[PDB]
RNA sequence: CGCGACCUCAGAUCAGACGUGGCGACCCGCUGAAUUUAAGCAUAUUAGUCAGCGGAGGAAAAGAAACUAACCAGGAUUCCCUCAGUAACGGCGAGUGAACAGGGAAGAGCCCAGCGCCGAAUCCCCGCCCCGCGGCGGGGCGCGGGAAAUGUGGCGUACGGAAGACCCACUCCCCGGCGCCGGGGGGCCCAAGUCCUUCUGAUCGAGGCCCAGCCCGUGGACGGUGUGAGGCCGGUAGCGGCCCCCGGCGCGCCGGGCCCGGGUCUUCCCGGAGUCGGGUUGCUUGGGAAUGCAGCCCAAAGCGGGUGGUAAACUCCAUCUAAGGCUAAAUACCGGCACGAGACCGAUAGUCAACAAGUACCGUAAGGGAAAGUUGAAAAGAACUUUGAAGAGAGAGUUCAAGAGGGCGUGAAACCGUUAAGAGGUAAACGGGUGGGGUCCGCGCAGUCCGCCCGGAGGAUUCAACCCGGCGGCGCGGUCCGGCCGUGCCGGCGGGGCGGAUCUCCCGCUCCCGUCGGCGGGGGACCGCCCCCCGGCCGGCGACCGGCCGCCGCCGGGCGCAUUUCCA
RNA sequence: AAGGAGUCUAACACGUGCGCGAGUCGGGGGCUACGAAAGCCGCCGUGGCGCAAUGAAGGUGAAGGCCGGCGGCGCGCCGCCGGCCGAGGUGGGAUCCCGAGGCCUUCCAGUCCGCCGAGGGCGCACCACCGGCCCGUCUCGCCCGCCGCGCCGGGGAGGUGG
RNA sequence: AAUGCGAGUGCCUAGUGGGCCACUUUUGGUAAGCAGAACUGGCGCUGCGGGAUGAACCGAACGCCGGGUUAAGGCGCCCGA
RNA sequence: CGCUGGCAGUCGGCAGAGCGAGAAAGAGAGUGGCGCGGACGCUACGCCGCGACGAGUAGGAGGGCCGCUGCGGUGAGCCUUGAAGCCUAGGGCGCGGGCCCGGGUGGAGCCGCCGCAGGUGCAGAUCUUGGUGGUAGUAGCAAAUAUUCAAACGAGAACUUUGAAGGCCGAAGUGGAGAAGGGUUCCAUGUGAACAGCA
RNA sequence: CGACUCUUAGCGGUGGAUCACUCGGCUCGUGCGUCGAUGAAGAACGCAGCUAGCUGCGAGAAUUAAUGUGAAUUGCAGGUUGAUCAUCGACACUUCGAACGCACUUGCGGCCCCGGGUUCCUCCCGGGGCUACGCCUGUCUGAGCGUCGCU
């Protein structure tokens, strides 16, 4: 509050009276009669440099920038040791873009979403969350944050036609739709590499969202996939290839510790 | 998960509606289960709990296979009094020692007029439901 | 005290600027307040266009603008004249008018009234009484097919 | 003299109404500084801001041009972005500082006076009759009363309007009741473990619940319950249910009103005065030979008047119509009622106030203004014995725990008491270097194992090599067969979508006689890119492979009967 | 013992990271539990900044050279129509290009793959300089244009201010 | 010519703007631990060995150590010699 | 700090183990006269090798696996078979900021890593608030002449009560009544916790 | 040896730091956006079986009625045809206060109507209703050497 430590009538004793010169409460026979008013360092008082509403709380963040960051977590989901990294247990899963068929939109009862889970190998992610549940540390819990879990795998619907009702009610699992893509959600935290599992009719629209590096993006104005700084990034083969070997010099890997210098006198 | 925006997850909130809650909701809030036999007669899982209902203990020292009466049902500390739990104080004299009505299951409830019509009311609510499950 | 090299910058943070502080905080909750309006409205009046009544075409002025087109506010009345639209009826069928306007060129003017000419075409006109057909209004197999214009009515393109 | 009008002015505890005062976050009308900055200070700046005064509403105010402009012109007001820290003001120093155009949010327009025409055609009140009757209304009577010609009502208002005639075209607008048809507030209720073992003082902990992967889940938000609960309970989810009340959206009927328009000619009519404007003075503005406001003086006109950002004369233009009035929306909201939420604070913090807080207390007064949370799960809050007058103890008892005993969770430091150890005449304390004594630790007190080989005592269901089956690796299988991809390249009696400031049969509308020319609108052609089918090579399968074949490796099962191999 | 003092907003400069790039940016508006988030708009890019400067302003507004023919001046110049070449040079300059000759195994010729190298070149960025072009201003001057022939408009050479 | 050393260049930038002392030169003053200059070195900003003590003097500048040797000073005892 | 040093060559029965040496460059190709074996390495923001150097106020910069609080991720993290906090003649690590274990106390939550954010670190400000010392069992309980004996009540008597004395105020009183102001202080009984600066 | 003093440790005091809790604040956002002469805001005084404060209420005084709900309130006593809570639309609401008969002592009235008193005869007592200012429309009673008309 603006009126915190100033709602108080005070005034400097000043110099003589041996006392330190700070304002000090006007009169009255009770305990606040020049007991110290203004400043940081008093008690009750007004804090050094008061928090104001208009701090500037939020962030633009370029849209080009913002579309690079989703591709680039995108396509972090489909490899093994990212995935792996973020910790989501997918050592039975049969393939890391893991598409499903299209009546899984049509899913009603959570049954059928825990069914789904359990045929593709999922659901020892879920187990992972329900051991990670346990309570917050600290101030949160008197702060409506009292419960803290881990982030399961993430779910990528076309149409919903009933599935976010079927798989809202497992802990872990969020729902995005494919034209609303969050990188919030999509890198949790800020590293890429969540566990996304697609249905057909979604993983058949990132060609029409984002284009191919030939063809551009068709529900979007004007947006192309950004360019590769570097194509072969696989530099242990480009190292040990021919056309780079033969144009070096001989290794120097002999190792010429100090010599201690003996009188030759 | 709520949805709904008019109702609150604020857990200050919560815990100040239930300590100060009138007499008439620490009613519905002092409720207690049924039995599996009458669960099963009535098709009711939970009761609010009366003065002469005849109720078993589940939970704390006094549980076991004992059944008693309610003696009271005192809404102030959220606790009811029951016939046989008491407790010898230093000079001899035994006062009621309270449970909580949710640590605590009735064997054999009071039928009144209203009571028959409250198991009435959540049987049909309850065929409600299990008809638009089905 | 200056530094080195800068500018001679003029902040206008002399008076209490503090209390005068408008915050944006609540601008996502008016753009929802001002959708709900706006859908309301779209609902209240029903087969009637969301956007409102058709707006002419219209010239800039001050030359920075005088090659673009625009939407104005009113059809003039010697553009309701020539169209044969009397000026108290014209806002009863969705026909922004404002007195004010004049018509210093015929391009414009002839533009307007072919303005409104095309509009008169398109404009499916149900009856005062529901149980009984008029003179001049649509037909039955026309006010089942009537819908909702979303946007401006035949929108201005340069 | 008296009587009767009208005018002007009184008095009523006359009949019926209205105002006062409060709150005041946001709004309107005044009044109005000095701290401060200018490194002094006086103009300026602070600032039309604080203080002061009056007046409202759920918003207020503003608002349908005496406007902007100088354009191929826009077209009420309010708000946002931009114009723009710009034009401009300024001891031209410090500093101050708009507007138009443009893009949006919203969008709604209207009424008088005058001038005229209608038999004052208009309005209010009292008595009676019936109805409505909890926002005092409707029709019917009254030789009932007033207001009003010193002007009420209808038409009519700057976008022109009125009247007559000529033509064309209207049979449906509003309100009030009667009765009937499908959002808000309130009340009640609706899933699944207290299932078996086990820790505890108490479990909501831990383990399990087979092939319905314990049960429910459109419910795994939250809170309570003797720690930490989706399944104990209230709740939560659900276009879930049930029961009342209010309102909107409509239909039929009754009693009323209203007895209506458009177009072309013809004849008429048309505007707001101690106001505009001018001088001067003072304040104000970015407004500068005066932007706005006000006092005094002067004081209008009607092809008039105002504006056209440099004073003035002449001459053209352009643009409105001042001195009367109403009006929703978009916009503001630190007060009030009811809510929801938080990368906020966590009892010296956060409101002064988590608590009998604007309280205790102080000042004559205006005013000033605190401190102050925590037993336990449950008072089970210590019966009884004994000393003392008692406060206080000692036993006993409760509790998981009194090492939780009514200001009682945890219980730090400063300071003090006692015990133990060590020491002591250059105040104490300190840095470096040792020595001595203690306190505990190494769970010390016969002292490290590891690999290979040799020797000696043993024990296995055992090695190599072959056979069968499975799997993996590699393959210049020079170039095996088949697929997939290419920020690869060429072709086609190929099909398609986007884009183009590359071109051009019907169609709307337009100038001139169904003929004849420009332009709004779909094809159609051309070009570029992409997608999908076709053939060719190239290159990849190391972000992207399948079957046979060849080699190698590993596993399992046989056969190996022990000079092999392994084990202590 | 506890509390206790370079913070927040706006503006500017410079450096650094990211994205796009002669463009870039939706911040305002609109569409469609967390979510008041995220996504999308392109005839919503209005508008800001950058792409053009200079002058108080009216205003103006960023290479030229050679040749042929014609006209004038007395072989050169000016003006006038057609062709061809074309964005400057000097010095330094990381890097890159050529290569006289040569880098051994018994001995000489002898092709390919590399590696070095005397000397010679195209020269990045950047710096110094000399030129050139645009706007203001000054001086000296001679010409060209037509719808209005003029107190009209346009040009040249040499300094100088930005 | 000798000797020695890699140089050149561009941005942004804190603190400071009270100083003081010494050999030599030197102004005013009888003089001053006074006032005011020039040059270089110090103190300030800096510990260490010596001058018993010590801002400036002599020597010498500093990461934590072991061995050896010195500078300026010293070597009756304090107190190493 | 510099060498803008070295290491992708761990190139293995598809093998041949090297680039320290005084002297620009190739352990180059072709063309004619048994035993199935071989340490470590390389978080390249990593590892390794040579030299030289190390003062510091005001000030500037860098690195913190130094520290506090909260948020997004992550440890199939820790926890009533005992969290936070606090105490400790215990064992240690780090140059240091600090940190990890052991014992005790306590009874319900807490931490590591990758990023994010800040009301983020105290010895001073005659700092603010709260608490406690030495002084110190010290200064002091000294203005207005004065108390003594016996008895009663009581656990307890210098101070209460009663009686007997000796005294003072000495009618402008230390007497008897009011106004202002106070507000139950008046009266009766009980108590001796706190106050009545001894009781 | 002991006293006194210093240091460290154990235990005990003084003190209430730290930590963990939180029916409280702060901030943001939403919907509504409502006071009063029919007496507001504010204040005073009273009201409970045992009640000081806070809270609630107004002589019907920790509440009455009605509706919903359905067996309690509770510190101790006492006593389903509906205890207690919640809603609240009926009724009630002391004194001052714009505060209203005149003043602010809690004082003085005036008019009218009732009941005792009396037997309308005024006293006296008690009760009830009126008695403020400004202002609008209308009514009634008036004023004027204001302007007139007529006897
Ligand atoms: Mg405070
Ligand atoms: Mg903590
Ligand atoms: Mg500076
Ligand atoms: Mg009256
Ligand atoms: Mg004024
Ligand atoms: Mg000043
Ligand atoms: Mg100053
Ligand atoms: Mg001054
Ligand atoms: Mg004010
Ligand atoms: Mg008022
Ligand atoms: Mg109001
Ligand atoms: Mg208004
Ligand atoms: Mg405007
Ligand atoms: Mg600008
Ligand atoms: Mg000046
Ligand atoms: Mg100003
Ligand atoms: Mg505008
Ligand atoms: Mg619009
Ligand atoms: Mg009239
Ligand atoms: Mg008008
Ligand atoms: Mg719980
Ligand atoms: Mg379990
Ligand atoms: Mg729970
Ligand atoms: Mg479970
Ligand atoms: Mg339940
Ligand atoms: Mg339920
Ligand atoms: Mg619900
Ligand atoms: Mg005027
Ligand atoms: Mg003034
Ligand atoms: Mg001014
Ligand atoms: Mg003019
Ligand atoms: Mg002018
Ligand atoms: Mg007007
Ligand atoms: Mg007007
Ligand atoms: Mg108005
Ligand atoms: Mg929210
Ligand atoms: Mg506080
Ligand atoms: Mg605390
Ligand atoms: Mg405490
Ligand atoms: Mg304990
Ligand atoms: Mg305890
Ligand atoms: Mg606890
Ligand atoms: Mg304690
Ligand atoms: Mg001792
Ligand atoms: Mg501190
Ligand atoms: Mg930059
Ligand atoms: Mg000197
Ligand atoms: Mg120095
Ligand atoms: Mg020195
Ligand atoms: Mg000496
Ligand atoms: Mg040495
Ligand atoms: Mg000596
Ligand atoms: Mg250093
Ligand atoms: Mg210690
Ligand atoms: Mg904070
Ligand atoms: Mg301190
Ligand atoms: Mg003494
Ligand atoms: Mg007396
Ligand atoms: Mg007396
Ligand atoms: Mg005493
Ligand atoms: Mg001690
Ligand atoms: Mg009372
Ligand atoms: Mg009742
Ligand atoms: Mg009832
Ligand atoms: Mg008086």
């Amino acid at each position: 509050s603006e009126l915190a430590g100033h709602q108080t009538s005070a005034e400097s004793w000043g110099t003589g009276r041996a006392v330190a010169r700070i304002p000090r409460v006007r009169g009255g026979g009770t305990h606040r009669s020049g007991q110290g008013a203004f400043g940081n360092m008093c008690r009750g008082g007004r804090m050094f440099a008061p928090t104001k509403t208009w701090r500037r709380w939020h962030r633009r963040v370029n849209t080009t920038q913002k579309r690079y960051a989703i591709c680039s977590a995108l396509a972090a989901s489909a490899l093994p040791a990212l995935v792996m990294s973020k910790g989501h247990r997918i050592e039975e899963v049969p393939e890391l873009p893991l598409v499903v068929e299209d009546k899984v939109e049509g899913y009603k009862k959570t049954k059928e979403a825990v069914l789904l889970l359990k045929k593709l190998k999922a659901w020892n992610d879920i187990k992972k969350v329900y051991a990670s549940q346990r309570m917050r540390a600290g101030k949160g819990k008197m702060r409506n944050r009292r419960r803290i879990q881990r982030r399961g795998p993430c779910v990528i619907y076309n149409e919903d036609n009933g599935i976010v009702k079927a798989f809202r009610n497992i802990p872990g699992i969020t729902l995005l739709n494919v034209t609303k893509l969050n990188i919030l959600k999509l890198a949790p935290g800020g590293h890429v590499g969540r566990f996304c599992i697609w249905t057909e009719s979604a993983f058949r629209k990132l060609d029409d969202l984002y284009g191919t590096w030939r063809k551009a993006a068709s529900l979007k104005s004007n947006y192309n996939l950004p360019m590769h700084k570097m194509l072969n990034t696989d530099l242990s083969r480009i190292l040990k290839s021919p056309e780079i070997q033969r144009a070096l010099r001989a290794p120097r890997k002999k190792i010429h510790r100090r010599v201690l210098k003996k009188n030759p006198l | 998960m709520k949805f709904n925006p008019f109702v609150t997850s604020d857990r200050s909130k919560n815990r100040k509606r239930h300590f100060n809650a009138p007499s008439h909701i620490r009613r519905k809030i002092m409720s207690s289960p049924l039995s599996k036999e009458l669960r099963q007669k009535y098709n009711v899982r939970s009761m609010p709990i009366r003065k002469d209902d005849e109720v078993q203990v589940v939970r704390g020292h006094y549980k076991g296979q004992q059944i008693g009466k309610v003696v009271q049902v005192y809404r102030k500390k959220y606790v009811i009094y029951i016939e046989r739990v008491q407790r010898e104080k230093a000079n001899g004299t035994t006062v009621h020692v309270g449970i909580h009505p949710s640590k605590v299951v009735i064997t054999r409830l009071k039928l009144d007029k209203d009571r028959k019509k409250i198991l009435e009311r959540k049987a049909k609510s309850r065929q409600v439901g299990k008809e638009k499950g089905k | 005290a200056p530094s080195r090299n800068g500018m001679i910058l003029k902040p206008h943070f002399h008076k209490d600027w503090q209390r005068r502080v408008a915050t944006w905080f609540n601008q996502p909750a008016r753009k929802i307040r001002r959708r709900k309006a706006r859908q309301a409205r779209a609902r209240r009046i029903a087969p009637r266009p969301a956007a409102g009544p058709i707006r002419p075409i219209v010239r800039c002025p001050t030359v920075r603008y005088h090659t673009k087109v625009r939407a104005g506010r009113g059809f003039s009345l010697e553009e309701l004249r020539v169209a044969g639209i009397h000026k108290k009826v014209a806002r009863t069928i969705g026909i922004s008018v404002d007195p004010r306007r004049r018509n210093k060129s015929t391009e414009s003017l002839q533009a307007n009234v072919q303005r409104l000419k095309e509009y008169r075409s398109k404009l499916v006109l149900f009856p005062r009484k529901p149980s009984a057909p008029k003179k001049g209004d649509s037909s039955a197999e026309e006010l089942k097919l009537a819908t909702q214009l979303t946007g401006p009515v035949m929108p201005i393109r340069n």
